[PDB]
């Protein structure tokens, strides 16, 4: 005994909701703190035994990183994501309108509602106003509501190395190439047939197994819970399938009470 | 000519003749999976017969993941008369909505 042909986190971890749960960017090209908090959320649990569950603000990695992370909502680095974690912290934020922790996030999908939808979904527009206020209500305020990481490394490209990973530590970051056909997946494990590339997109790894005969990654999209499967997807594993493997990135949590 | 439409000119109402090419180009980041689409969250034409419609996307030159860019329909008139281009930013499997951003012009024949 090593390692396992099918691993899914979320069944090994039940006790720990996040890691379940599948965030939306809405319209900002923000994944890259996505995968970052969704990974951290779940990893915290995890290493606490799920003692500590919390659900980490994307709003706060969005909005307080400035140029050492890139741009806001339009685009970053997930690698620069996790050290901005390990040296300022990340607080407490949720869903959009969710009302959970210190920051929610403050971008919608843009269906449901209305009055003020304040900023809207327009074309790019400004990141948000880095706010360090916790929401009317929250209690723990913007400081202590503060959780660290112990470091950030990236894993090399490697298949095993990553599947290593994912098994002792829960999910990973990581990105790959987007072309056209992605938007287009609506189930299997995905690989390139066409369409140009798109640009590339961060992601959360969770898990692995073979289907149809072809081995593949579970990956989380923040695109809501319409897409794909519940907000999930698979693509093609051990190919280096679009950058899938080359660009993986984690850490393990300061955890001081 | 080529007619170059932008952001600035939702609504406007461009003169054209039969054939000549209509660059519209708009900011759309794909990486957020909404993109610019006709009713029914698809890049053709509603109607073929009035007008031709090709898109392309243009990445942005960055390596930061989530960095937007741009695209174009090059919107080729086919008939004569007025034609609305009415294209919506969304998420095709979610569909818009009053909060989506819209585009639309106005493309006049002869």
């Amino acid at each position: 005994l090593k390692l396992p042909a099918s691993f899914d986190a979320r069944e090994q971890w039940p006790q720990c909701p996040t890691i379940k749960e599948i965030r939306d960017q809405g319209s900002c090209g923000s994944a890259w703190a996505f995968g970052a908090v969704e990974a951290i959320s779940d990893r915290i649990c995890i290493h606490t035994n799920a003692h500590v569950s919390v659900e980490v603000s994307a709003e706060d990695l969005l909005t307080c990183c400035g140029s050492m992370c890139g741009d806001g909502c339009n685009g970053g680095y997930p690698a620069e994501a996790w050290n901005f974690w390990t040296r300022k912290g990340l607080v407490s934020g949720g869903l959009y309108e969710s009302h959970v922790g210190c920051r929610p996030y403050s971008i919608p999908p843009c269906e449901a509602h209305v009055n003020g939808a304040r900023p809207p979904c327009t074309g790019e527009g400004d990141t948000p106003k880095c706010s360090k206020i916790c929401e009317p209500g929250y209690s723990p305020t913007y400081k202590q509501d503060k959780h660290y990481g112990y470091n950030s490394y990236s894993v090399s490209n490697s298949e095993k190395d990553i599947m290593a990973e994912i098994y002792k530590n829960g999910p990973v970051e990581g990105a790959f190439s987007v072309y056209s056909d992605f938007l287009l997946y609506k189930s299997g494990v995905y690989q390139h047939v066409t369409g140009e590339m798109m640009g590339g997109h961060a992601i959360r790894i969770l898990g692995w197994g073979v289907e149809n005969g072809t081995p593949y990654w579970l990956v989380a999209n923040s695109w809501n819970t319409d897409w794909g499967d519940n907000g999930f997807f698979k693509i093609l594993r051990g190919q280096d399938h679009c950058g899938i493997e080359s660009e993986v990135v984690a850490g393990i949590p300061r955890t001081d009470q | 000519m080529s007619h170059k439409v932008t952001k600035a000119h939702n609504g406007a109402t461009l003169t054209v003749a039969v054939g000549e090419l209509v660059e519209i180009q708009l900011p759309s980041n794909p990486t957020t999976g909404f993109a610019w689409y006709f009713e029914g969250g698809t890049k053709e034409s509603p109607n073929e017969s009035m007008f031709t419609v090709e898109n392309k996307y243009f990445p942005p030159d960055s390596k930061l993941l989530g960095a937007g860019g741009t695209e174009h329909f090059h919107v080729t008139v086919k008939a004569a008369g007025t034609h609305a281009v009415n294209l919506t930013y969304m998420r095709p499997w979610t569909g818009p909505s009053h909060d989506s951003e819209r585009f639309t012009v106005y493309l006049k024949a002869n």
